[PDB]
């Protein structure tokens, strides 16, 4: 029963934006309010450990010329399930349209691990490590998202806390506003961890 | 390390292949609660938009010719209670697509804007609440963008510095009402 | 007991000998700008460049160093960000954008004169899109007015009676507090020009593109106009000609003032916004690196 | 919709990484020199291109009978997938270790989060053909002209101990780009 | 006439009013002679002297174990004391030979009185008897310097006569003094060398010199006048061969590579010395000089006096400077202390003064861009610097700083006070390490 | 079902073609016990005269090349100018007082901080082996005499002394051979300076 560890190696050292630095597109794209972004992060939760329990029944066939292109596929039939769930049961009309839903087949991070780990990992060694690295994938989104939330409108989760006059900053749910909180956020994780 | 492509162009059509078949299963299974949810979200916003009719029904033969692509008859049963109006004028950096309810009494009941391209938060938004609310229960006559306080009956208040915005969706209403007088009251 | 090194002279001047002639040099434009504005615009002076020395204080007990306050850079920079804003506006979004000026564009990236880009127009860049409406306004005689560059394209205010081209020179037209006073701008250059402190290859070059620009697209009751308008006549003395951010190589001064004047006149023309001397500035020193790379001074004794 | 309105759309006023974030992550990943890193913005205008023609003939009438668009998220990608295994064996045709210097991204080169971006964007417009592959030419240069000027920073970068201790090497780069999507911001009126 | 200048470069003040129109006083030595084998670049000679031998003016005190090294000769008579090894300023453990003087001044007569006569080998064995220094910066024995291997054959013979740096007078005085002499020896100068005309190439700021000098060119060919503007570094080998026949240096190179070989005049006059009067090197001017220094002087001292007895004879300190200085105020070194024996290579001396001296702990580069203004051979130094602390060797290559002339410009005029040129000679000696 | 064969059939247009052109093209073309750093030099401010005032860049490499060699009175100690904290990431050596010290259990010897030091202050020695000595100097001691007074004086009794001979008067230093020692340990009183240092875990 090693889950507790191997969750906490995906998340302090496997983890995929404030150590990795794959699979940003999203994590900048996404975070203009919170909810969008754990609407992002949890729908990559269920595709990350979707796809590595049906690619390491997989795995034994591939020929090594071929390490990627089944690989793309079954990440893209995995994506359509999702993108037809979106369309339908839980559409919710904003995670719907404000995340670029399709962008989780060439998300960086999950074809940048099913090469690194995945082929070379158990099958059952793969179910709990893709649940911790999505857990991971949202903790490194949500404590991003409050504090860019909080700096743009001031509402967290969609509500008011402030005078509207007081906080009417906007650069940061902009485009280059996003990357200062990045790169102020990842050095306070590093001068701790000095 | 066989690499010969004959055994690797068979496995590879495989596994396309069952994966295009299961797509395909779920694509069959899919359609009916996609067409009953986007029915629904623009029934929704429909409704919202004019309370007092419950059934919507485009009215199919008249293609729009000028910045109109379409338009939606509103009816609660038999009675006609409105049309809603999309239309599209060239803000400062594009187009802004929106639609309009009229009523058959000639008022404005509101608008929404479904684009977003129009000034990318650049002062305030035309989306605001506190903007796109003053256009309910204006009358269908062309209304007139202000410098300084407003009056009420012909009056709207620019977003404080964006003139060029409010001008612009002022315009495309107007355009609008246009349109209703000539081609809309009375069928 | 006897100090030794092996050139033993280097004497000319201090860094605060450079800065503080700027410091100076600027005198004439700002006593000029000030007296329309009044009281009113000083508070938004002192206060942002108090706050952006003081700033620069907190910084110097992270890391130790010993504090550059005295080499005056940090001076500069606030009296810089001060001159981009119109007089009525609270003073801490003006004190945020000074924190901005040092914290993030200054000691992130080293210390003075590390930083890839100038400091003054990051913070007015942050600073005009993150309340815009806050600068929209243009206070003087009371009343929000029109500025010439909003009206030359036509496209905009109904308003518009142009402002003759005497009255620029005086300052009476409106705007930020020191772009409208060009003639003492011209003494200031023309005091500084003096120190040689900077030579004319960035001004001559810069000024001469967007007149052949503003010549060629004809635009104004004379070509001339354009050049004391707007913060254009800051952008070839004050900005772009600063150390940090300007390329070392005497060939490379020159590639970078007529390439500066071919994106801001596009902003200025084919552009939406109302002036192109800043975010054009940002773009030809993020160019700096390849120009320094590919153009290097020809060595006294090449192969060949 | 131009084809001059639409080549300065990627390169300058909507670039793929200043704004839309498209491309970010190789761009913290080769900006280490710019000799090399040029060199994958050179493999970038093939990558894009060819695929920008090859999803045209899905778009052309491939999809067409079955006229769904559903199936085009599983399908012209596979073709994007061709088209990388394709060129890893010409990189190594005389010069492998060109690209090879920071080869774990050599892979990311079938999944650039921009290469779908541009095609997506394709097919979300419906284009006619050449301004699609203008479309792909300027945002191929566009990712190479970003990616060569971070790598002109980071020559920089390197080569300057002043930086305070914990921000050293990576955080830094995320000042920069960021202050780089500054620069581009002024662009929004010109298209 | 016209005043040529190569197309980059500095105004270091004039210090030379202090000094300029004074004799040159010969001193008379008091303390003990001590000579140091190491004064010649390359290897020194092992002296043939052991302890308790009488010995003279003009002897031979070491035979020149190498390709590259010159015969010395003792200042003045006395008596060997001791082999003993002594510190240069340097510190290196020299070899030298302790005479103490015994007043005496006796001298072997020797006499030639004509060149016209003589075969041109007989010219450069002579030289090499004589042993005599190139005299002015870098300090090369003057008898490989005039025989290139055949193949560069010489266009014509400038002396670099340009006395660029401040407070260093030594070069004009013997211009005033001795004109016809000077001009003597460059006759003979060029009878070594037929085909190569000659000129020179004194600075305007003398132009009482020249003044005086151009009544004697007048009745002879091949010398003529070519007047320089002030400019620092004119006296640099490089810059002034592009400053005249206007033929750039090539990199890495060799002035025979160019066609023409500088001189001092100082070796000029002593090239006539060692012909006509038949002696070698016993003396060299000094100029001391400095505010700090109780009166400005121009001594003539006799070689290998300590410097301590040699400025108490130039008056003193009016208060203790805070850097003394062997040879010129850039170029040359600081002395480790005062106790150092005198050498050939040295030329002045300055005793600079707090208004002056203090200098600052250095502020962070500004990319000012005057460095790269101010350097005469358009190397761009910041980078060349920056590269020595990261130890980047192939930036400083591709730079070529292997190049640089250590002329001391670049540091001179930057804000900062940053002092680049410790970094340049760091480098320069890890280039030789590892390549 | 009737439209359930079009997505296979219509994949199947670019179905095995892909790796048609794919692998038909790539057949086309497919030890001891370890050393630790030890800083031979004891100069603690007042156990040696500096010379001189240094003006300089405050990195030891730098210091070379001036006249004088460096700051000290002895040519061959430490500057105490710290470049060599640079190239040690692992960070075993503190300056402190003018001389480095690497910390002793720290240390991976790594050995790039002998390469760095002009004046090769630093010898790596086996960790184990105890008594140690601590000065670089090459010279006759009358000269150390005015200098530092911690200095190795070449003076030569411990030649005589040592039963092991683990000791060799090479160039008027002391070198010892630390694996002919026994660590017998009677030469640290022997010496009147202490230039040997016993590390003494005991
Ligand atoms: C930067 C620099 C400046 C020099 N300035 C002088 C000078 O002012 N006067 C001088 O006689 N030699 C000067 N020299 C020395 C010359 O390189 C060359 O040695 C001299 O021109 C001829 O004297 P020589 O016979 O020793 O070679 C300078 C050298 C350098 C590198
Ligand atoms: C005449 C002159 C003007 C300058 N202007 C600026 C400026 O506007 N902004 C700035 O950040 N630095 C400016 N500097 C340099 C400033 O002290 C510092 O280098 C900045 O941090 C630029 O990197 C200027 C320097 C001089 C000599
Ligand atoms: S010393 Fe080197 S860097 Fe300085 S001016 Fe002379 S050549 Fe240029
Ligand atoms: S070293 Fe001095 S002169 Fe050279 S660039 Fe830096 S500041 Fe300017
Ligand atoms: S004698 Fe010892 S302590 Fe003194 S300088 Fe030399 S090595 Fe350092
Ligand atoms: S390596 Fe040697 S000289 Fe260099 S800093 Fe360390 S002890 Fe001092
Ligand atoms: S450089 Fe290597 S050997 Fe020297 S101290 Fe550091 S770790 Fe030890
Ligand atoms: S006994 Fe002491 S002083 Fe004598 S040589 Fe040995 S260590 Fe040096
Ligand atoms: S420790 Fe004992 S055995 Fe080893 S060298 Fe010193 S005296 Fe000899
Ligand atoms: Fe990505």
């Amino acid at each position: 029963g090693v889950v507790s560890e191997r969750l906490y190696n995906g998340i302090v050292k496997e983890n995929a934006t404030f150590v990795q630095v794959l699979g940003m597109c999203p994590t900048l794209a996404v975070t203009t309010s919170a909810i969008n972004g754990i609407g992002m992060g949890l729908s990559a939760t269920v595709v990350l450990i979707g796809s590595n329990v049906v690619i390491s029944l997989l795995k034994k066939v591939i020929p090594d010329e071929i390490r990627i292109p089944a690989y793309i596929t079954v990440i893209a039939t995995l994506v359509t399930v999702l993108q037809f769930l979106l369309q339908a049961y839980l559409p919710d009309l904003n995670k719907s349209l404000g995340i670029f839903i399709p962008l989780i087949v060439v998300n960086c991070i999950i074809l940048g691990r099913a090469e690194a780990y995945a082929n070379k990992n158990s099958v059952g060694a793969s179910f709990f490590d893709g649940l911790g690295m999505g857990l991971g994938f949202t903790v490194s989104l949500a404590a991003l998202g409050i504090i860019r939330e909080f700096l743009g409108t001031g509402k967290v989760f969609g509500a008011q806390i402030t005078p509207d006059a007081f906080q009417p900053a906007l650069i940061m749910i902009l485009a280059p506003g996003g990357f200062f909180t990045l790169g102020i956020l990842m050095a306070i994780l590093n001068q701790r961890k000095l | 390390k066989k690499v010969s492509s004959f055994k690797l162009g068979m496995v590879l059509l495989l596994i396309a292949a069952v994966c295009g078949l299961i797509l395909g299963g779920v694509n069959q299974v899919t359609a009916e609660p996609i067409a009953i949810q986007n029915k629904k979200t623009l029934d929704e916003a429909n409704k919202a938009i004019l309370p007092e009719a419950s059934e919507f029904a485009e009215k199919t033969d008249i293609k729009g010719e000028g910045i109109v692509l379409g338009v939606t008859e509103g009816k609660s049963g038999s009675d006609l209670k409105g049309y809603t109006i999309k239309v599209a004028p060239k803000g400062y950096a594009g187009a802004i697509e929106m639609m309009v309810g009229v009523s058959t009494e000639g008022k404005v009941t509101g608008i929404k804007i479904l684009n977003h391209a129009e000034t990318p938060g650049l002062g305030a938004n035309a989306t605001d609440p506190k903007f796109s609310g003053q256009y309910a229960n204006k009358p269908a006559k062309e209304l007139k963008v202000v410098k300084g306080a407003a009056s009420g009956e012909d009056e709207i208040v620019a977003i404080t510095g964006a003139t060029i915005t409010s001008k612009a969706v002022t315009l495309g209403v107007n355009e609008a009402i246009k349109f209703y007088d000539t081609k809309l009251k009375g069928g | 007991y006897t100090v030794s090194s092996s050139p033993h002279i280097r004497a000319k001047d201090t860094t605060q000998s450079i800065m503080r002639d700027v410091v100076i040099a600027l005198l004439p434009a700002t006593i000029a700008g000030v007296y329309f504005f009044k009281l009113q615009g000083l508070l938004v002076i002192l206060a942002s460049v108090l706050s952006c020395v003081v700033a620069e204080y907190i910084w110097q007990k992270a890391s130790k160093k010993k504090v550059t306050v005295g080499d005056y850079s940090a001076v500069v920079t606030g009296l810089l960000l001060a001159f981009n804003v119109p007089a009525s506006i609270p003073l801490w979004i003006p004190v945020v954008g000074g924190f901005f000026a040092i914290i993030v564009v200054k000691q992130f990236f080293g210390g003075l004169g590390q930083n890839i880009v100038n400091p003054a127009l990051a913070a007015r860049a942050f600073l005009l899109a993150s309340w815009p409406v806050q600068m929209t306004s243009w206070t003087l005689d009371g009343v929000t007015t029109a500025t010439p560059l909003a009206i030359l394209k036509g496209n905009e205010a109904t308003g518009a009676a142009a402002p003759d081209l005497m009255s620029v020179f005086i300052g009476h037209v409106g705007g930020c507090i020191g772009e409208t006073s060009a003639l003492a701008l011209l003494i200031g250059g023309a005091y500084l020009f003096y120190k040689h402190i900077i030579d004319w290859r960035i001004p001559v070059s810069f000024i001469g593109t967007t007149f052949i620009f503003t010549a060629i697209a004809g635009r104004g009751s004379s070509p001339v106009y354009e050049l004391f308008a707007g913060g254009l006549m800051l952008g070839a003395i004050f900005m772009a000609t600063d150390y940090a951010t300007s390329p070392i190589t005497p060939l490379g001064r020159i590639i970078f003032g007529v390439g500066c004047g071919v994106i801001t006149s596009l902003i200025r023309i084919f552009g939406g916004y109302p002036e192109g001397v800043s975010y054009s500035i940002l773009v030809m020193n993020l160019f700096v690196p390849l120009i320094e790379r590919w153009t290097a001074p020809k060595i006294f004794g090449k192969v060949k | 919709m131009s084809i001059f309105t639409i080549f300065i759309s990627a390169l300058l006023v909507n670039n793929f990484v200043l704004s839309r974030f498209l491309g970010i992550c190789p761009f913290l990943g080769v900006s280490k020199k710019v000799e090399t890193a040029t060199g994958m913005g050179a493999a970038v205008t093939f990558v894009m291109a060819l695929a920008a023609i090859m999803t045209f003939l899905v778009e052309r009438f491939i999809l067409i009978p079955l006229n769904i668009q559903y199936l085009s998220t599983l399908a012209f990608i596979l073709v994007i997938a061709s088209l990388v295994q394709f060129v890893e064996m010409v990189i190594k045709k005389v010069s492998p270790d060109l690209y090879k210097a920071l080869g774990i991204y050599l892979p990311l080169i079938t999944t650039n989060c921009a290469v779908l971006g541009m095609a997506v964007i394709n097919s979300n417009e419906k284009y006619n053909l050449i301004q699609s592959i203008i479309n792909s030419v300027g945002a191929a240069l566009g990712f190479t002209l970003a990616l060569v000027l971070l790598a002109g920073i980071r020559e920089k970068m390197e080569t300057n101990e002043y930086i305070p201790e914990a921000l050293k090497g990576l955080p830094i780069t995320l000042v920069t780009a960021g202050l780089m999507a500054i620069a581009f911001l002024g662009f929004q009126g010109l298209i | 006439m016209e005043l040529l200048t190569f197309k980059n470069g500095v105004h270091p003040p004039h210090g030379k009013h202090y000094t300029e129109n004074k004799p040159i006083e010969e001193y008379l030595p008091k303390g003990d002679i001590v000579i140091p084998m190491s004064q010649h670049i390359g290897a020194p000679a092992e002296p043939i002297v052991k302890k308790g031998d009488r010995v003279l003016v003009g002897q031979k005190i070491g035979e020149a174990k190498g390709f590259v090294s010159a015969n010395i000769h003792a200042s003045v008579s006395g008596t060997v004391k001791n082999v003993a090894p002594v510190t240069l300023f340097n510190g290196v453990k020299s070899t030298a030979v302790i005479i103490e003087n015994d007043g005496q001044y006796e001298e072997i007569e020797t006499e030639k009185r004509d060149y016209t006569k003589l075969s041109n080998e007989e010219i450069i064995n002579i030289i090499k008897e004589a042993g005599i220094v190139g005299m002015g910066g870098a300090t090369f024995p003057t008898h490989v310097k005039l025989a290139p291997p055949p193949d560069k054959n010489i266009d014509s013979i400038v002396v670099n006569a340009a006395e660029c740096e401040p407070y260093l007078t030594c070069d004009h005085r013997m211009m005033l003094e001795k004109t016809n002499e000077i001009v003597e020896g460059l006759k003979i100068v060029l009878k070594l060398f037929p085909k190569a005309t000659g000129y020179i190439g004194i600075e305007d700021n003398k132009m009482n010199a020249i003044k005086a000098m151009q009544e004697a060119v007048k009745n002879i060919a091949n010398i003529e006048v070519k007047a320089v503007k002030t400019k620092y570094p004119q006296g640099a080998e490089k810059q002034l061969i592009y400053a005249i026949t206007k033929r750039e240096v090539p990199s890495g190179g060799l002035p025979a590579d160019a066609g023409c070989i500088v001189q001092n005049v100082d070796t000029i006059y002593e090239i006539y010395n060692a012909v006509v009067n038949g002696k070698p090197l016993t003396s060299r001017v000094v100029t001391v000089t400095g505010d700090a220094i109780k009166e400005p002087k121009n001594l003539r001292f006799k070689i290998g006096t300590s410097v301590r007895e040699l400025v108490e004879a130039a008056g003193g300190f009016a208060e203790e400077p805070l850097k003394v200085i062997s040879g010129g105020p850039m170029m040359g070194m600081a002395m480790y202390s005062l106790d150092v024996p005198s050498t050939k290579g040295t030329s002045g001396v300055l005793c600079l003064t707090k208004k002056v001296a203090e200098i600052e702990e250095e502020s962070n580069c500004i990319n000012c861009g005057k460095c790269v203004q101010v350097c005469p051979m358009n190397l761009m130094p910041t980078k060349l610097a920056t590269a020595s602390a990261v130890s980047n060797l192939d930036m400083f290559n591709e730079f070529s700083g292997r190049d640089c002339i250590e002329c001391g410009c670049c540091s001179f005029v930057c804000p900062a006070r940053r002092h680049l040129l410790q970094r340049i000679r760091s480098g320069k000696k890890a280039v030789s390490k590892k390549k | 079902m009737e439209g359930l064969l079009f997505p296979v059939l219509s994949l199947g247009g670019l179905g095995v073609v892909f790796g048609l052109l794919l692998g038909y093209a790539s057949k086309k073309f497919a030890s001891s016990e370890p050393k630790k750093a030890y800083v031979k030099c004891q100069g603690t401010c007042d156990k040696a005269k500096e010379k001189y005032e240094y003006y300089g860049a405050m990195t030891c490499v730098d210091a070379a090349n001036i006249p004088g060699a460096g700051s000290k009175t002895c040519g061959f100690g430490c500057l105490g100018l710290g470049s060599c904290v640079q190239v040690c990431a692992f960070d075993a050596i503190h300056v402190e007082n003018g001389i480095a010290v690497v910390d002793e259990e720290a240390c991976t010897g790594c050995g790039a901080c002998v390469s760095i030091c002009p004046k090769s202050v630093i010898e790596l020695t086996p960790m184990s082996k105890k008594v140690r000595i601590s000065c670089n100097s090459h010279d006759k001691g009358i000269e150390v005499k005015n200098a530092c007074s911690v200095g190795c004086l070449s003076c030569g009794l411990c030649v005589r002394n040592c039963p092991s001979e683990a000791i060799t008067m090479v160039n008027n230093l002391p070198v010892i051979d630390y694996d002919k020692c026994t660590q017998c340990g009677v030469c640290v009183g022997k010496c009147p300076t202490k230039a040997i240092v016993n590390l003494n875990t005991n």
